[PDB]
This record gives C-alpha cells, sequence and structure tokens, in this order.
C-alpha cells in the first residue's frame, strides 16, 4: 500500500491500482477510521443520493480507459482512505477490495 | 433512518463459537442484500461472504466456511457464528447493505449480465479480541 | 510460412449471433406457407428445426 499526495486545494484523480479485463462498473467507497465508510460512486457513472458531486469518475465507453476517482481539494474527510472495487466480466465477483490509497496534506 | 448499532462481544475465547451481531433500526429486512465487513489491523478492508434476503449466505473461499450467518426476524438482527476463531481472524467487524446491480454489455438472451454490488450503508464497526 | 493463430480476445467474451426482425420473418414466413398449401393439398404446413 502506497499512498499518493494531494496538491493542496486542487483537485485530483486517483486511478485504480487493478486493471479490467472487460467492461467494468467499479465501487467507489472512503472509509472513515472509527464511524461508517462513505460510498463515493457506484457503476463509475452518478453519485449516490446524499453524495456531493465533487466525486465523480469516468464513463466505460469504450475499451482502453482506465477508471479514475475525482475529490474536491484536501480536508479531514479526504485524508482517510478509500478503495477502488473493480467489477469485471472475465474475473467475476470481487472478493478482494484491492490495495488502499490515501490522501495526505501537510503545510 | 438505519442506526446500524453491532452487538461488540468484546473478548472472545479462542476455538469458541462467536456471536457478533449488528442491529438494524427502522429499515425493511429483505430490502437489500445483506453484508459484513472485517478489517483485520494492518491489513486492507477486507470484505467476509455475503448473505441474500433468500437465506442463502455467499462464503470467502480462505475462510473455508466457518462462519454461518441467519438472520433473525424478530430482532432485526445479522448473527454471526464463527467457530474455531484464531487471534489472527479476530477483529474488527462492520455491517453492511449491498444493492444488487446488474451490468449488461450484450445479448440478455445469451446470458452476459453480473451482478455488482454496491455498499449503501457501512458499519459503525466492533472491535473484537481473543481473551 | 507463418500460420496465425487466435491468441487471445481483448475486452468481453461475446458470442456470435444473426439478428433477424420477428414481424419480417413470420409474415414471409407465412407467405411460404400458404405457397405450401397450395402445392401440399391445402395441408396443415409445420416448420421444424
Ligand atoms: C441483436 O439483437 C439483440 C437483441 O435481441 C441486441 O442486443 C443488445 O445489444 C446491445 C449491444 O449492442 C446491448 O446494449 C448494451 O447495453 C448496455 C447497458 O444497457 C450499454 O452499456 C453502456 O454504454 C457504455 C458501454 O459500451 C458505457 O459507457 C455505459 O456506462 C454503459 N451503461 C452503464 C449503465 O454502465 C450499451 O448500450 C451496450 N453495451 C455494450 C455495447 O457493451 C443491449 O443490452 C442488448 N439488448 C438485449 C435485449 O440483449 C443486439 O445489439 C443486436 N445486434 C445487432 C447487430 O443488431
Ligand atoms: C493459454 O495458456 C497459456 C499457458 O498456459 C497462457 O500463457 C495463455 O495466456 C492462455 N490463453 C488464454 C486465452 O487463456
Ligand atoms: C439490421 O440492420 C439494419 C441496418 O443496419 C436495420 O435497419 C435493421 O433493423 C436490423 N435488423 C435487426 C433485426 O436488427
Amino acid at each position: 500500500v502506497r499512498p499518493l499526495s494531494v496538491a493542496l486545494g486542487e483537485t485530483a484523480r486517483i486511478s485504480c491500482g487493478r486493471q479490467a479485463l472487460g467492461s467494468r462498473a467499479v465501487q467507489w467507497y472512503q472509509h472513515r477510521p472509527g464511524q461508517a465508510p462513505i460510498l463515493l460512486i457506484y457503476n463509475n457513472q452518478d453519485r449516490p443520493s446524499g453524495i456531493p458531486e465533487r466525486f465523480s469518475g469516468t464513463p466505460d465507453i469504450n475499451f482502453g480507459t482506465r477508471a479514475t476517482l475525482t475529490i474536491s481539494g484536501v480536508e479531514a474527510g479526504d485524508e482517510a482512505d478509500y478503495y477502488c472495487h473493480m467489477w469485471d466480466s472475465r474475473s467475476g465477483f470481487s472478493w478482494s477490495f484491492g490495495g488502499a490509497t490515501r490522501l495526505t496534506v501537510l503545510g | 433512518q438505519v442506526q446500524l448499532q453491532e452487538s461488540g462481544p468484546g473478548l472472545v475465547k479462542p476455538s469458541e463459537t462467536l456471536s457478533v451481531t449488528c442491529s438494524v433500526s427502522g429499515d425493511s429486512m429483505n430490502n437489500y442484500y445483506w453484508t459484513w465487513i472485517r478489517q483485520s489491523p494492518g491489513k486492507g478492508l477486507e470484505w467476509i461472504g455475503y448473505i441474500s434476503d433468500r437465506e442463502s449466505a455467499t462464503y470467502n473461499p480462505s475462510l473455508n466456511s466457518r462462519v454461518v450467518i441467519s438472520r433473525d426476524t424478530s430482532k432485526n438482527q445479522l448473527s454471526l457464528k464463527l467457530n474455531s476463531v484464531t487471534p489472527a481472524d479476530t477483529a474488527v467487524y462492520y455491517c453492511a447493505t449491498a444493492r444488487r446491480g446488474q451490468r449488461i454489455y450484450g445479448v440478455v438472451s445469451f446470458g452476459e449480465f453480473f451482478y455488482y454490488y454496491s455498499m449503501d450503508v457501512w458499519g459503525k464497526g466492533t472491535t473484537v479480541t481473543v481473551s | 510460412q507463418v500460420f496465425y493463430k487466435t491468441g487471445d480476445i481483448i475486452g468481453d467474451i461475446r458470442k456470435a449471433y444473426c439478428n433477424i426482425s420477428g414481424a419480417q420473418w413470420h409474415k414471409v414466413l407465412g407467405r411460404v406457407a400458404n405457397k405450401l398449401k397450395e402445392h401440399f393439398n391445402n395441408k396443415t404446413i409445420v416448420f421444424k428445426p
């Protein structure tokens, strides 16, 4: 697990660690230490009810494109880890969430 | 609104049956597929096998079907029974709801739909250690 | 001499198929059934796979 730094006050895009073998419907969840994680994006297209538009994802149009998660600058909520959950036809069910990505902000 | 509270034993004797359960408030019991999350310290978010609303439980092959889950109709609770536990497996448990969605990439008649679950509600978390 | 083989599928695995409109096919098949009734003593015409 290697966290990626995010520019202060600027939106940053994180690419999913694992690679899809077909048409993909990713699931994004932002883990919260000591609290309930909040889901960010489902089907890589639309935000769940009650979730701000700050989180957006690439469409699955065509093949040869990698899903990404958008975040709004840096904050306490952004600092906590979030996961990319790949669902591709060939692999099947995705039992493991995968490697974690964390935001770090200082100064 | 679902006030997701998990019953936490806190201490469980190794190689003994476990009762780690999450309560659900003010929600339909069979509205969503029921799933559980267990995260070991110093590890990525790990999802253990979920149970359908039809009382059929998917099982993680790593767990070797040690976990047995049966949702209690009266108590609005997902009772988990874990047998032959070890200090390694015991960790924080999360209760979650999964919305089944199907993605179709071709002819449905042949069969090209795969079901993907979305974690609408996540667990508050209960930490259990061996005693 | 180069022998060209199938290596793998880049993307989804999808069965091959052929699409034929049901309305047009059944219209034409009804016409064929009537024309076969003309030559086959007005018997009921049964197409079977
Ligand atoms: C022959 O007839 C059959 C019907 O009997 C017909 O089958 C249909 O095939 C199309 C594909 O050609 C299917 O359309 C798929 O639908 C999905 C979701 O509904 C769509 O995927 C969206 O678009 C892109 C992916 O390409 C992505 O960016 C977007 O996010 C996707 N949506 C979501 C929510 O994720 C596409 O429109 C398409 N998927 C593809 C192309 O991978 C229909 O579902 C099929 N319908 C049935 C009933 O089976 C077939 O096309 C006909 N063929 C010819 C040549 O006429
Ligand atoms: C076929 O098998 C070989 C070796 O076992 C492997 O390298 C190759 O990727 C396989 N191809 C497919 C389509 O599975
Ligand atoms: C076949 O394709 C033609 C043009 O591409 C279209 O007009 C016709 O409706 C199609 N037929 C079927 C059965 O999809």
